[PDB]
RNA sequence: ACAAGAAGCGAACGAGGGGAAGUGAAACAUCUCAGUACCCUUAGGAAAAGACAUCAAAUGAGAUUCCCCAAGUA
RNA sequence: UCCAAGGCUAAAUACUCCUGACUGACCGAUAGUGAACCAGUACCGUGAGGGAAAGGCGAAAAGAACCCCUGUGAGGGGAGUGAAAUAGAACCUGAAACCGUGUGCGUACAAGCAGUAGGAGCCUCAAUUUAUUGGGGUGACUGCGUACCUUUUGUAUAAUGGGUCAGCGACUUAUAUUCUGUAGCAAGGUUAACCGUUUAGGGGAGCCGUAGGGAAACCGAGUCUUAAUAGGGCGUCUAG
RNA sequence: CCACUGUCGUUGAAAAGCCAGGGGAUGACUUGUGGAUAGGGGUGAAAGGCUAAUCAAACUCGGUGAUAGCUGGUUCUCCC
RNA sequence: AACCGAUGCAAACUCCGAAUACCGAUGAGUAAUAUCCGGGAGACACACGGCGGGUGCUAACGUCCGUCGUGGAGAGG
RNA sequence: GGCUCAAACUAGGAGCCGAAGCUGCGGAUUUGAAACUUGUUUUCAAGUGGUAGGGGAGCGUUGUGUAAGCCUGUGAAGGUGUGUCGUAAGGCAUGCUGGAGGUAUCACAAGAGCGAAUGCUGACGUGAGUAACGAUAAUGCGAGUGAAAAGCUCGCACGCCGGAAGAUCAAGGGUUCCAGUCCAACGUUAAUCGGGGCUGGGUGAGUCGACCCCUAAGGCGAGGCCGAAAGGCGUAGUCG
RNA sequence: UUUAUUAAAAACACAGCACUCUGCAAACACGAAAGUGGACGUAUAGGGUGUGAUGCCUGCCCGGUGCUGGAAGGUUAAUU
RNA sequence: AAUUCCUUGUCAGGUAAGUUCUGACCUGCACGAAUGGCAUAAUGAUGGCAGCGCUGUCUCCAGCAGAGACUCAGUGAAAUCGAAAUCGCAGUGAAGAUGCUGUGUACCCGCGGCUAGACGGAAAGACCCCGUGAACCUUUACUACAGCUUUACAUUGAAC
RNA sequence: GGGUUCUAACUCAGGUAUAACAAUACCGAGGACAAUGUAUGGUGGGUAGUUUGACUGGGGCGGUCUCCUCCUAAAGAGUAACGGAGGAGUACGAAGGUGCGCUCAGAACGGUCGGAAAUCGUUCAUAGAGUAUAAAGGCAAAAGCGCGCUUAACUGCGAGACCCACAAGUCGAGCAGGUACGAAAGUAGGUCUUAGUGAUCCGGUGGUUCUGUAUGGAAGGGCCAU
C-alpha cells in the first residue's frame, strides 16, 4: 500500500536515542591543520539534535 | 547631476558585534567558571578568586560573590570573588 | 520536509556516519518479564519463536 | 493447372516491437516523470510464466502465478 | 547446490462490448451518461473533430357538441365534461427578477448611500359606552448618517468585482503517520491476507509496547569514549 | 488584374468595403479545371510573408485535472 | 614653527560626567504572574504622532535605525 | 452667522453642558470561589472591542436505522401571509394556495448552507420605444380582389439598366421551377403577395452533355527494391 | 515584386560582374534507406555566395577568424 | 551627405523675411571603392525644394440641391449598469468629491442640441518593473545529437 | 616492419541476352580498395535542451555581497542606510614555552671624520616609544627588549559559563598521562586580544579489529587522523 517515505539521506545522519536524536558535528572533514586542538577534540563525537530542529527530524524520519 | 561634485565613496562595510562588557555585576552570587567580564585588554584586572583567559576574559575561580574595586598604585579596576 | 527556504538543510550540513550491521537485525533481546508466554521449562531460540 | 485456409470488423484484460514531454528537483543538464501517454504487431478465455544449470546457509527447502507481512527495511 | 544451449503443462491471477439474477445511507431533468425527449441529433467545422437544448393535463380524453364577438383567423366568453378548467392542451405545483391594474397615504421652495431615532397629520380594522386605547398602512417635519466585497500602512474613494433574479459553484477521497478525546482490554494489546453456511467463528504470520549504550562487534541498567574503575556523553527510577 | 491618395464608413451595406481619382494592361501577364509540396515541415522576386478570417512554429485529439512562490473567490450561527 | 597668557570648537577628541536604562539583593502590599513540555497557527509590505539620531535642505504625508503611544485589528466624544 | 467695557487676549473664581468613560436599574455570558451538587440550586469576585488566527458550543438541509411506527384527501411536500418563541443560526402554530406525500426522538453519513470568483446556465431588465429599416434607378393615379391595399393583379403614365440590372451555360445549390390554396412564423413595415406554409404537377434525346475509347500532370501499383513495425518507392500495367 | 487586413518604398527581384565549388554514381538537395531531383544536363554546364544596367573605376592590410596547400617537429583515441 | 553630435557650421543664391532647398567650403563626432565609390540618359502612384496656371485651402464664409437629422405611423437593436431622492463653490479626505464639512443656489417633468466632468465605455497596460514565467532568434555560453571526417577490427584474399 | 603485382571476395548509377524494372548469365572495368556494421578521435548553432544571481529611493550601468577595528549606537548587550572612515583572505620552530635579565621616544650639553640626525658619554624623560600586521581597548609583575635551555604549537578530557534560530563560535579552573624550563612555589593545551576564513557530498592518504552477503579470507564499508 501507500506508505510515508523516509528521507533516506536524513536517516544516514540522525539516529534515534531514548529521549531524542543524536548526530555528528560539522567542520571536521577537511582543512584541519589550522584548527586549534580544542576544536579537533570538541568537534569530535556525538551531540543531540536541538529541540528547535527535532520536529523537522521527526517529519523527515517518521519510522526511526 | 549639475555641479557634478558627487561620486562613489565606498566605505559601506563593518564587522559583527562581539558582545563584550560586564556579564555579572557587583554583589551577585557567582559559581566557579562563570564569566564575569569579556573585554579587549585588561579594562578590568583579575583580583583574588578571579582568573584571566587568553582573550582577557575574567572568570570566577571559585564560588562566592563578585566584587569590583579600584585598587593598587595604578588605580586599576579590579574584580574579585569574595568568599561570601 | 527537509527544506529551510534555501539554506542547506540541517540533514545536509551534518555528516553521514556509521554503517548498518546485518547481525543486529537477527539478534533479538529478550526480557525476563516476557518469559511468561513460554510453554514449558526450556528456554531456547526455537522455544522463544 | 487442382483442393484447404486467410483477409475485414469489434470493449477491456495479455504478450511483444518502438517510445515522449509537460512536471518534480522550489533554476537545470545526471536523475524524475516512466517504460507512462502514444504508435505498431498479434493471441486466448484468459495470456504470460512454469518444474530448477532455483534458492538457502537453518534443524535446509523444493516449479509458475496471485494476496498479507517482511518494509518504506537493505 | 543444480545440470543451460529440446519441447510442453491445469488451478489460484487480470478484464467487461456483453447475457441473467440481485443490490445500493447512488442521481432524480442545470442532477444522473453528451444523450429520460426521433442524440452523437440539431448546430459549428474543408477536415480530423467539437457538440447542445428539450420530461409531467387528467384517475379516465370525459381533449370542450352547440351559441356569441372576430377575418369561416388568433383569442376569448358562455354552455358542457371533470373532484378540480386561474387542471384547457405552451396544460401538475407556479417562487423571484421583471411588467401592469386598483385602493390608502405621501409627494411640484426643496439639495446627497435614501436609512435610522424621534414624530404631526391622515386612512383602515378590534374592543370599548363612544375618538380611548390597541394592531396595520403612510411618513410632513427634526437629529444623525459618504454602499458591499477584495486588497491594503491607509479606501466614500475617482482602486477591484458584481445589471438583476433563480438554479449550480470551491478544503474532498484513499493510504501512511503524529498528537488529542473516547471505548475495550491491559504488561500486555492486536491480528492481516485468507477460510468461513461471510459483520460471527477461526487464522498469531506479523506489528506496537515492555531497555539502553555504541559506527559496529559487543555488553546490558548500564553502556560509549579512554591507558583510566577518572571525567564526561547518552540512558535508568512503567502504560501501553 | 491591382491597390498609390483622400473623404466616408468604424455597434459598417462590408470581421478590410464604397465613392472620386490612381497603376499595369502581349506579359517576369490574368484566369478556369485537376494535381503536387504538411508543421520545426512546406512554400516564399524575402514582408518572418503565407500555409482554411489561426502563424517567430497551423489545426484537432490525446499526455492533461501540465505547472502557476501569482491574481481572484471561498457559502450557517453564537461564546472565549 | 614653537613656549607663555587670554579665548573658542569636534561623531570616529576626553582631565570629567549625570538623569534614566540595565544587572543583582532584601522587604511589604496588590496582581487571571513567570517558567517548562506538547497540539494548531498566523506573520516575516507596516503607518503616523512624540523623543534621540544618521541621511536629506534640523525639506517632504521623504528615508533608515532606536524608543514610546495610537492605528493596523478600535467603535464613542 | 456674527462679535469690539467682546462673543478677542492675560490672570483668577464660581456654575453648567459634554462620551458607548463612571455610577444607577434590568438581563445575558466566560473564568474562578463555600457547599443537596455534573445547569441542583443561591450567590460572590474578576472579566466579555477585535483582523490574521487558535479554542468551545450549536442550528438548518439531503440520506440511513429507529419506522410494517407516527402524521396525512377532515388535505403531505412545496408556495404565500400572519402570530409567536429562542442569544443566534432557527423552531412552533396557523389562514390561503396545493393535491400525495412527510417525518418526531436519538444516533449515523454527507454532492450540508453563496453576494461577489470580468464565476456557469436560463429568464428578465436599463439604454429606449432610442439608433436603424442595407446603395438617392422614382414614382403617380384609376379599377379589381380583399377584414384590411403605398407595396399584390390589371391599366395608363413616369423613371432605371440595356458589353446589363437582357439572354445561354459551367461550377455550386437542390425543387428554389408551374398551378391552386393559406398568411400564424419567415420577409427588417403592411401583405390579399413571395424563393414562406400546405396540396398537386413538372425535367421525354442514336445526334446536347455524361457514361464509353484514349491519354497528360499526378495517383495506385502481380512480381521487384528498401525499411524496427507501421510502411516508403517502383516495373509491367491500371486509373486519372 | 512585397508586409491578404495601418508600411509599395530607397526594401526584394532584375539583366550584368566576380569569387568559389563540381570530371559525372558531379557538387548540391529531399529521403531512414531504396528511390529521386540536379539532368535523359556534362565545366560556354550545374550549385553556393556576394554585388547589382551603363560610364569612369575598384587603393593598402594575411596580424585575427575562415579557406587552400605542406609535414620537419611536438601532442594525441579506440586498440594492444 | 538617406552619413555631421556640436549645428539653424560658414559663405553665396533664392524670399520682404528660408532650422527646409540649391551651390561651395572641408573643421569627415562617425564617407570611401563589388555589406562597392563617384556620376548617369530614360524610367518611378519615390523623398526634398521652387514656379506658372488654377482654385472655398484660406481672409470669411454665403446661397442653393439631394440623403439623414426633426414630426407622425409600423417594426425594433447596442455597448453599459452595486444601488440612487445623481447641483455650484471653497475646503477636507487613499492626496483632483453629485454623495463628507461649511456655505451658495435651486418649483416638478420633457424635447432638440452639446460634450466640460462622471479619473466616461471598450480591451485583467503592449510602456516600466517583478516572476529562480514562455516562446523564438544569436554566439568563440554549457551540454548533447544529426551530418561530415580519422583510425582499429569485420565483410577481406594470394604472391614478389 | 612498406611498396609492386594478381584475382577469387566485393562494386558498377557499363555492354550483350533475358518483353520493361529488377535480378541472373557472360563480357568489360575497377578491386582487397571502395562501401557498410561495431568502436574510436576530430569537426559540428545544421538541430535540440537549457542557463545567463541578488541588493538597488524604479530598472539598467556603476558599486556591493564573507571576516576584523572605530563611529553612527541614544553611559549594559544588540541595533539600519548605495551612512562616515580604515584593514583581512597572512606571518612565525621562533616571532611559541620557561628561567633569568633589561627599559623606551625625544631634548640639551661635550666629543675625529660626522652634519639636523650614524656611534660614544652626561642630565631630564609613565611612555610623548614599541607591541610582525589596520584600528580600538590594553600593556611596568611590562603583553615591550635580550640571553640560555627547550617543544605544552602535547594526548584524553573537561566543572562551569559567554554568545547563539540552527549549524556554528568563544572563555575556562580542575583531573590523568608524558615532558620543557626553574633551586623551587610554579608556569606552559601557541603568539597582547579582537581579522587571516568555507558546511555537506565525493575522492585520496596515515592508522584501526569494527564489519566482512555459504564458510576462511579479501574487496568494499565503518571508526580515528588528515
Amino acid at each position: 500500500k501507500v506508505k510515508m517515505k523516509t528521507k533516506s539521506g536524513a536517516a544516514k545522519r540522525f539516529k534515534r536515542t531514548a529521549n531524542g536524536f543524536k548526530r555528528k558535528q560539522a567542520f571536521k572533514s577537511h582543512i584541519l591543520t589550522k584548527k586549534s586542538s580544542k576544536r579537533i577534540r570538541q568537534l569530535r563525537g556525538l551531540k543531540m539534535v536541538d529541540k528547535s530542529d527535532e520536529a523537522a527530524v521527526r517529519r523527515m524520519c517518521p519510522y526511526i | 547631476a549639475h555641479k557634478k561634485a558627487a561620486g562613489s565613496s565606498r566605505n559601506g562595510r563593518d564587522s559583527n558585534p562581539k558582545m563584550l562588557g560586564v556579564k555579572i555585576f557587583g554583589g551577585q552570587a557567582i559559581v566557579a567558571g562563570n564569566i564575569i567580564v569579556r573585554q579587549r585588554g585588561t579594562e578590568f584586572h583579575a583580583g583574588a578568586g578571579v582568573g584571566m583567559g587568553r582573550d582577557h576574559t575574567l572568570f570566577a575561580l571559585n564560588d562566592g560573590v563578585v566584587k569590583f574595586a579600584t585598587k593598587g598604585k595604578f588605580n586599576r579596576r579590579y574584580v574579585m570573588v569574595e568568599e561570601a | 520536509a527537509g527544506f529551510e527556504g534555501g539554506q542547506t538543510p540541517l540533514y545536509r550540513r551534518l555528516p553521514k556516519f556509521g554503517f548498518t550491521s546485518k547481525m543486529a537485525m537477527t539478534t533479538a533481546e529478550v526480557r525476563l518479564s516476557e518469559l511468561n508466554k513460554v510453554e514449558g521449562d526450556v528456554i531456547s531460540v526455537a522455544t522463544l519463536k
